């Protein structure tokens, strides 16, 4: 098994919770390049690169909180 | 008056594939219904088409299991205004299935 | 070795034949191997009226 | 079910609201175009057009602001 | 929850500060994308929706600043 | 009881108590004249409800979208 | 009143700064919402609502930089 | 052999894989209506060859800016 620590645990529960997004967004990118002046293509973007740019800055928020929890403890190790 | 109507259509595509290979087909065509002349009227048309979308599996039993994505029908027309073509190309609805089957 | 730990097995699908790989030890092996032929039915069809 | 965020409800819920106005505005066109010099084609068409139109500006509107106040309460996380 | 922090009690203020504003907007929204061209409903809408943003910045602010009123404090006790 | 209202409600809510009912008005006055569009006093009354109605929706929303402003800058800082 | 820090006398300066704009901004508000219409109405409220939106701006930042000074004066204390 | 290119490159290029031959046609279209300027049947058509030219280029920047963001709010977390 490759090792995994706790940080990319918890990085990986927001991979596996956005079950599919991460490949809706492609698709939804080829059609829209398919043919950019279709309003119906183009109402169908948007809601999807908004939902992927909030999972993205909500995973890396989070990480580097719990870093500076163990940070503080190991701290005083000495 | 009295009327009677009696119509029949069957059609049939063919695919090649592989074994857990997924595969399409795709078909579109346009038949004009001869209603003729100069001082005619415009001349009609219908148009159908189909989709397939597959995906098949042999089981040892000597059984094929397969993923399928049906779609077929024919192109809503309001424009087909006219009266004089009651000879109309027969109407056939639009249908959607998904489903496996072995 | 007998005592091998169950944390061990890896598991990874090849639907290009359909197959799996799995990697432990010849007991964990067989275990898995009773396992997937516990698991796997052939379902039957339903139709709706 | 299939993978669907909050942005992507508050979107459906203007698709499932407006029942049918998508292929109505099409048909209308397509027997316009046939006669353009028909008032009474022009009349209907004019109102669903219009309809169609400002049902597209609130749609993406309400999208956005929901993104901005996600996105204001993701910054606090730090 | 059973166990509630002093944070929690104070997000949990406002929450229970507007009576039921979180419902006002849910159901405000099912009756304009009905009928998206209605000015009174658009009208409505405007309201509750802004509202409703106001809320839900200034409760995130407020619990930033009591959790680094008291983080500066902890790190005094060594 | 009564339902909750904010600041921006009652902002936007004095102005649909100030116009006492024109919001009916402009529908009596279309039902109206649909009947016989083409009675001059008709046209003439319907002229007058229309734009006020217009001036009045405008005035009201862009009332409410000034306050909106001016408080998101102080909540602003409290960080 | 009972107890105000620098703070607030920096902030209650201004509250007296301005005599009575704060209640002439609320009389031209109804005054204009009976009769939307009149120019005159909206010419004399567009000016005092300018008015008191700057008013509020300018008095926050104050609030604000005298804050930082403040905290910036205390770290120093350890 | 080819230039190294990025993620935003080949977002940038989705966008002119998708329009094979605008680029062509929007010349071409001008330099016929330019010969005759004054033939509906061209002016029609270059209003619609001018509006998708127009759209195409608007989209493909503010995409290209999205994922700019997304990606130095990330790097900013390193730290």
């Amino acid at each position: 098994t490759p090792w995994s620590g706790y940080l990319d645990d918890v990085s990986a529960k927001f991979d596996t919770g956005v079950d599919n997004l991460q490949t809706q967004v492609t698709e939804a990118l080829d059609k829209l390049a398919a043919k950019p002046s279709d309003p119906a293509l183009l109402a169908a973007y948007q809601s999807k690169l908004s939902e992927y740019n909030l999972y993205r800055n909500a995973q890396s928020n989070t990480v580097k909180v719990f870093k500076d929890i163990d940070a503080a403890i190991i701290q005083n190790f000495r | 008056l009295e009327e009677k109507k009696q119509a029949t259509v069957v059609s049939r595509p063919v695919l090649l594939t592989q074994e857990n290979v997924p595969a399409i087909f795709d078909n579109n065509r346009t038949f004009y219904t001869k209603l003729i002349g100069e001082r005619n009227v415009a001349l009609e048309h219908v148009t159908y088409g189909t989709m397939i979308r597959v995906l098949p599996r042999f089981s040892a039993d000597g059984q094929i299991e397969m993923s399928l994505d049906i779609e077929d029908g024919n192109d809503k027309t309001p424009q087909s205004d006219t009266t004089t073509s009651v000879d109309a190309l027969p109407e056939v609805g639009r249908t959607l299935i998904s489903t496996i089957a072995r | 070795k007998q005592n091998a730990a169950a944390g061990n097995i890896k598991i990874v699908a090849y639907p290009d034949t359909n197959s799996l790989l799995v990697k432990g030890t010849a007991e964990q092996v067989h275990f898995i191997e009773m396992l997937v032929k516990a698991l796997d039915v052939a379902k039957r069809h339903v139709e709706l009226s």
